């Protein structure tokens, strides 16, 4: 907007944690998967 | 200092009774005096073994901590407080940088030293097995007197006492026996009791029976001796020493470590003080000197790379473990592979240690029987009429029995009491006749003559099982020719036969053949009494010919040798087809020795030994050329007279050899002779006598269930099941190991580069600092660890078995072409690609790459806080700072996105990743947890306080992926190159 | 010679000089594309300047400006610094109707010169007179600090409201054109003087937005001028000075996130 462009500096670094965190922890549930695949 | 120690022994057997006892002030009857026993005591000293001064675990611990890269990371921690020194001084700085990453490095030392450490173990107890062979108490004659007292209170000169069941307490002199038999497996790794008696029966003192040993026992009888050696002085003490005593030595897998230390502690040290000066020279204070110079320590030693070996080896380890195969040190693991030469026992070994059946002659016909553990051949014959004659004589000719409570065991597995050739013909019958405790239950013996030394044959007479006839039935064995001048007739395929001249000549065709063939041969005979002339209530007697012993008929002749395992000359072929050379080294006769070689394939079809030749052309052996025998033979009579050169000259010129008849040193000496040449030798064995020869090789590895104590002691790996096939699978095993860790090695060493380069460009550019110093110790300490240990699991890309055995004088496990790919192609394309996505970062904050040079200056300026951008914008420090520092997070997972396709890539030295495939689990899965615990490291909260770690937007992650698959394309054409190629150019310069 | 034959040592010249020239050729070409998908007038991303940095002219040793009246060459190097910055704002270097522009001599509203587009030339600028800044060789005695808001393309600092109360509460509340900067220390030994455009203790809005230095070269951003003439002498004095706004914070981390850290001592 104009005088309200607020959201130009402004980033949610809150959501993108919490997006990387679950797929940090899906990443790793996947590995123990195919690991688990016989021991 | 244990040269004299690799000498045959001295000895006294040939002086009288009377003359011995001069030489040790002693008394044949009364024994020495309480007084001159005592005397002698503190003369002498005791009847015991001293244990080998070691080193203590501390400095073993302490050794590790200063070993090229831990020099390297302790001059870092200390340059680290140092430079926090400097500063707490100068400018009171409230920071924790210098103090804690200091801290942090003397960690890395010291964990880094636990895995070193336990990697360089040596869990040896030669001298304490040795100490368990002298028994507690011995029995001497003192005042004329016998009374018990401690061993080791015993001295030369007294006079000893020995029975059946009891240990020999030192090395004696014979002057009294009665019936007395020894186990000298110790001496010979042959348990056949051998008869002790005063008279001197050899010039030989290992082979006269008028002497007894120390670490052995006495099996029956009952003798008396005067002692002539005690303690460190017996002959098998000198052995004792002489094992626990020889130098360690290092490993060839543990030398290859060392080498590529030297290597990169070189690049090192030549960057580090390169750059030192080179920052001199640009005006940097030595504040700042030291600062760049400790990152450089960090960017060039993989921290993780030591333990990433320790831990592959481990893995592989535990594989074997899962084979029956125990690994002791965890660098035998490699060493197998690497194994040029096998000195191999025989006797418990190569052998079952078991007298069994070989062969039968009946029928005019040689008849093989099956000598294999688990019986994995086939039956010979069950129809002829003739084979139950022979099979009812050898079960009830026979006085040996099966143990109680073995039924539960296989035949041939279960101890009998017996001598070896009773023993051998009990499992025979019992295997293909069923029980034999029935047979000899349905023939009642109702007289017998037990074998005798003059008689030379043992006869029975047993009540017929036959309803219409339970008549006695006469059965007899003993030696073939003897049982032959005692018969008339033959049972040929039933009916009986007079014994022309024609089956007499069978008979010795046979006889010779058998006994060529290294096999004891015992004949069979039987004779049907005639009814009339013995009545039901008929008394025979025993003692005097009550009977006939002549005119009898000859059933068959039967056969029997201590057999090969069942798994061993197929094993035996495939260490030859390999390229490893096995040698025969042995305590036994020759004879045996030989035959066994044949049948295990030591000795290959054809080929002959000096005295073959001989024979065959029928001329003296002196006039055949040594060089047209490739097989040789050598007796340990005549292996003591021959120098080393010699030695040497033997071992160059055969490639089929057999030591038999050797001693302890002996087999040491063949292993020595062995490496002097430069080969890399295995020890295979299971008796006290290859303690020795077991230490010094390269690798020992002992049987495991008939193995002795000290053989396992002196081992570097036990076969716990006593299956030979493990070999096979442990140099397998040793190759595959070896070129995996080049493959973990290169992949470790590509990610030095990326975290080396960013440090050199701040100091020649003036830019802000790429990637920090905590951020690489999260690589080589954190994501790069799982990958990299990973590669251990890889198949094999071609058939590994079919080349030769490495030169270790060449073949080096970190090579320049190792270098040249990873520090020179691979890792350089990874350091621009980390440097990508520094440069992205920065411009799209608005630094674009132009204004970045010369800039550090004013960028680090704590106090200006307000640094103009390229699009006019002012930034604080603490505001450029995040910037800078999310530069080290996305550079640090540039690193993690280039190194999926390097993990790829260090798969396969040769083959494409699309033929070997992705079938590794363990490497899917470090690609997984790497990348999550990068993620994590990146976008868990308070990670931007502890290791200055920023959250990274979606976009940044894909900076490096065009370089990644660049990578993989590069990597995937050079190989495409070798294969197409064998020539040489990409091969002599790239592969591994 | 070491490893290799002449033959050998060349051909491995050969191919590492093409190699590292291709690795060079491809390094550059993804630096093009990236330089590709940016703007010129305007960065990517703006997030992590998002909330201004309040940066002044004294250059502190440790956020700190320490020194004695009774000595000359003491002052001699905050003096430097100071006149660096003053220095830009002179006169003869905002001469003509271009690319300068007399805007209102008191605190006014914003003024948007369309879009951060080259569709007109050098945006115009307002001018602003270092004679506005009253009383400041400058303070020897007794400093005379000069304040700065950090540039941010397209940001828009907006004065907080008198809907509740503050700190400086209601005195002089230009509320509608004013951007405040209050200083501070209990402790309470000093003497605040404020000098600024219109007689103001702040930046007067009328000198944004910033449209970066493309579009906007010779722009000059507005000071303020802080006199301490303290009362007091020979004793470090944590002074603190803090501007207020919708858009302005801070952080315990970034000690100048909108506020600043001075360390002044007198010891004379
Ligand atoms: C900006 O203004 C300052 C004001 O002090 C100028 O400083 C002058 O410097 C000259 C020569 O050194 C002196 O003779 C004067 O006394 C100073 N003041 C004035 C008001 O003229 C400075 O030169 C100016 N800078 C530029 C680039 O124009
Ligand atoms: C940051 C930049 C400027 C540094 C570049 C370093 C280059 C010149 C280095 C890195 C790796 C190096 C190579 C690594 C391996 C080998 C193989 C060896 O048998 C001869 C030297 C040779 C061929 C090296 C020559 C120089 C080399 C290519
Ligand atoms: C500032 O200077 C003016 C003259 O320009 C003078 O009248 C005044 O006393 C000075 N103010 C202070 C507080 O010293
Ligand atoms: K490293
Ligand atoms: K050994
Ligand atoms: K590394
Ligand atoms: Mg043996």
């Amino acid at each position: 907007e104009g005088p309200d462009n607020d959201e130009r500096f402004t980033y949610d670094y809150y959501r993108l944690r919490v997006v990387g965190l679950i797929v940090a922890a899906v990443l790793c549930v996947i590995g123990i998967i195919i690991l688990l695949a016989g021991k | 200092l244990d040269e004299l120690k690799k000498e045959v022994s001295m000895d006294d057997h040939k002086l009288s009774l009377d003359e011995l006892h001069n030489k040790y002030g002693t008394d044949l009857t009364r024994g020495l005096t309480n007084a001159r026993a005592k005397e002698i005591l503190a003369r002498d000293g005791p009847n015991s073994l001293t244990p080998p001064p070691t080193t203590p675990e501390w400095i073993k611990f302490c050794r590790q901590l200063f070993g090229g890269f831990s020099i390297l990371l302790w001059i870092g921690a200390i340059l680290c407080f140092l430079a926090y020194g400097i500063q707490a001084a100068t400018e009171d700085e409230p920071a924790n940088d210098n103090l804690y990453l200091g801290v942090v490095l003397s960690t890395v030392v010291i964990v880094t030293g636990c895995f070193s450490y336990y990697q360089e173990a040596k869990s040896s107890r030669i001298m304490d097995s040795f100490k368990n062979m002298v028994p507690q108490q011995a029995l001497v004659i003192r005042d004329g007197e016998k009374s018990t007292i401690n061993a080791e209170f015993v001295v030369a000169g007294d006079l000893v006492e020995v029975k059946g069941g009891d240990r020999i307490p030192a090395d004696l002199r014979i002057i009294s026996a009665h019936g007395c038999k020894v186990d000298n497996s110790s001496l010979t790794g042959e348990s056949e009791p051998q008869t002790r008696s005063p008279e001197f029966s050899s010039e030989n003192p290992l082979e006269t029976r008028n002497i007894a040993f120390f670490s052995t026992n006495c099996v029956e009888g009952t003798a008396r001796g005067v002692v002539v050696y005690t303690g460190d002085r017996t002959v098998m003490g000198r052995i004792a020493t002489l094992a626990s005593g020889l130098e360690v030595g290092r490993t060839p897998i543990a030398i290859e470590i060392e080498h590529f230390i030297h290597i990169i502690t070189g690049v090192a040290v030549f960057l580090g003080v390169s750059f030192f000066i080179l920052s001199l020279i640009l005006g940097y204070s030595w504040l700042e000197a030291v600062i760049f110079l400790i990152g450089i320590i960090v960017a060039n030693v993989p921290e993780g790379l030591l333990a990433t070996v320790t831990v592959c080896l481990t893995l592989t380890a535990k594989r074997m473990a899962r084979k029956n195969c125990l690994v002791k040190n965890l660098e035998a693991v490699e060493t197998l592979g690497s194994t040029s030469t096998i000195c191999s026992d025989k006797t418990g070994t190569l052998t079952q240690n078991r007298m069994t059946v070989a062969h039968m002659w009946f029928d005019n016909q040689i008849h093989e029987a099956d000598t294999t553990e688990n019986q994995s051949g086939a039956a010979f014959d069950k129809t002829s009429a003739t084979w139950s004659a022979l099979s009812r004589i050898a079960a009830l000719c026979n006085r040996a029995v099966f143990q109680a409570g073995q039924d539960n065991v296989p035949i041939l597995k279960r101890s009998v009491a017996g001598d070896a050739s009773e023993s051998a013909l009990l499992k025979c019958i019992e295997l293909c006749c069923g029980s034999v405790q029935g047979m000899r239950d349905r023939n009642p013996k109702i007289v017998e003559i037990p074998f005798n030394s003059t008689n030379k044959y043992q006869l029975s007479i047993h009540e017929n099982e036959k309803s219409s006839e339970s008549r006695y039935l006469l059965v007899m064995k003993g030696a073939p020719e003897r049982i032959l001048d005692r018969c008339s007739t033959i049972l040929l395929n039933g009916a009986e036969e007079p014994l022309k001249e024609d089956m007499k000549e069978a008979f010795q065709n046979a006889y010779l053949e058998l006994g060529g063939l290294g096999e004891r041969v015992l004949g069979f005979c039987h004779f049907a009494l005639p009814e009339d002339k013995y009545n039901e209530g008929y008394p025979f007697d025993a003692d005097e010919p009550n009977f006939p012993t002549t005119d009898l008929c000859f059933v068959g002749l039967m056969a029997m040798i201590d057999p090969p395992r069942a798994a061993v000359p197929d094993a035996v072929g495939k260490c030859r087809s390999a390229g490893i050379k096995v040698i025969m080294v042995t305590g036994d006769h020759p004879i045996t020795a030989k035959a066994i070689a044949k049948g295990v394939g030591i000795i290959s079809e054809g080929n002959e030994t000096i005295e073959d030749i001989a024979a065959r052309l029928n001329i003296p052996i002196g006039q055949v050329n040594p060089r047209d025998a490739k097989a040789c033979v050598v007796h340990g009579s005549d292996l003591k007279d021959l120098s080393t050169e010699v030695l040497d000259d033997i071992l160059h010129y055969h490639t089929e050899i057999v030591f038999a008849r050797t001693s302890p040193q002996q087999k040491l000496i063949i292993v020595e002779g062995c490496q002097r040449q430069g080969a890399i030798v295995a020890v295979t064995g299971d008796g006290v006598n290859d303690s020795p020869a077991l230490k010094k090789a390269d690798i020992g590895v002992a049987m495991g269930i008939s193995g002795s104590d000290v053989s396992k002691q002196a081992a570097d790996m036990i076969l716990l099941d006593d299956n030979f096939a493990s070999i096979v699978t442990g140099v397998e095993e040793g190759r595959l190991i070896f070129d995996n860790l080049k493959k973990s090695i290169a992949y470790t060493l590509t990610s030095n580069i990326p975290e080396i380069t960013p440090f050199l460009v701040f100091i020649i550019g003036n830019v802000p600092l790429p990637l920090g110093t905590v951020t690489i110790l999260c690589i080589d300490l954190g994501t790069d660890m799982v990958p990299a240990i990973s590669l251990a699991y890889e198949q094999a890309e071609s058939d590994i078995m079919k080349r030769q055995p490495r030169n270790p004088k060449t073949d080096k496990l970190v090579n320049e072409r190792l270098i040249s790919m990873a520090y020179g192609q691979i890792g350089m394309i990874q350091a621009l690609g980390g440097f990508f996505s520094y440069f992205v970062i920065l411009a799209e904050n608005g630094f674009l790459p132009m204004d970045l040079i010369g800039k550090r200056v004013r960028w680090d300026d704590r106090w200006i806080s307000d640094v103009e951008d390229s699009f006019g914008q002012q930034w604080t420090y603490e505001q450029r700072k995040i910037v800078e520092f999310t530069c080290h997070t996305s550079f640090f997972i540039s690193i993690v996105v280039v190194q999926w396709a390097d993990l790829i890539i260090c798969k396969t030295r040769r083959n494409s990743i699309f033929q070997q495939g992705m079938k590794n689990k363990i490497l899917i899965f470090g690609l997984f947890e790497e990348t999550a615990l990068a993620a994590f490291l990146s976008y868990c909260p308070g990670t931007d306080v502890a290791l200055r770690m920023y959250p990274l937007k979606p976009s940044w992650w894909f900076c490096a992926f065009p370089y990644s698959l660049i990578i993989f394309l590069y990597d995937e054409m050079r190989r495409f190159i070798i294969r197409r190629s064998p020539g040489g150019w990409v091969e002599q310069e790239t592969y591994y | 010679f070491l490893g290799r034959t002449g033959s050998s040592w060349f051909k491995i010249f050969l191919f590492y000089l093409i190699f590292y020239g291709c690795l060079a050729g491809i390094f550059i070409g993804t630096i093009q594309v990236l330089l590709l998908t940016l703007s010129d007038f305007e960065p990517k991303y703006q997030d992590r300047v998002a909330p201004p940095g309040l940066s002044h002219a004294p250059y502190a040793i440790k956020t700190e400006i320490s020194f004695s009246i009774s000595n000359p060459k003491s002052y001699e190097s905050f003096v430097k610094s100071m006149h660096k910055l003053m220095d830009l704002y002179n006169e003869s270097s905002q001469a003509g109707n271009s690319p300068f522009e007399d805007c209102s001599d008191t605190p006014a509203d914003y003024i948007k010169r369309g879009d951060l587009d080259d569709s007109q030339g050098q945006k115009k600028a307002c001018r602003f007179s270092r004679m506005w800044l009253k009383n400041c060789g400058y303070a020897e005695g007794k400093p005379c600090v000069v304040a700065k808001l950090n540039r941010i393309i397209g940001f828009y600092p907006k004065p907080l409201k008198n809907t509740t109360d503050l700190p400086e509460e209601l005195q002089a509340n230009y509320n509608q054109y004013v951007l405040p900067l209050r200083c501070a220390a209990r402790e309470k030994i000093g003497s605040i003087e404020y000098f600024g455009l219109g007689g103001y203790a702040g930046f007067p809005l009328q000198y944004y937005p910033y449209y970066g230095k493309r579009l906007q070269k010779k722009y000059l951003q507005p000071l303020l001028a802080i006199q301490f003439t303290n009362l007091t002498q020979n004793m470090e004095l944590r002074i603190e000075c803090k501007v207020y706004g919708e858009n302005i914070d801070y952080s315990e981390k970034d000690r100048f996130r909108g506020r600043f850290e001075v360390k002044i001592e007198v010891k004379s």
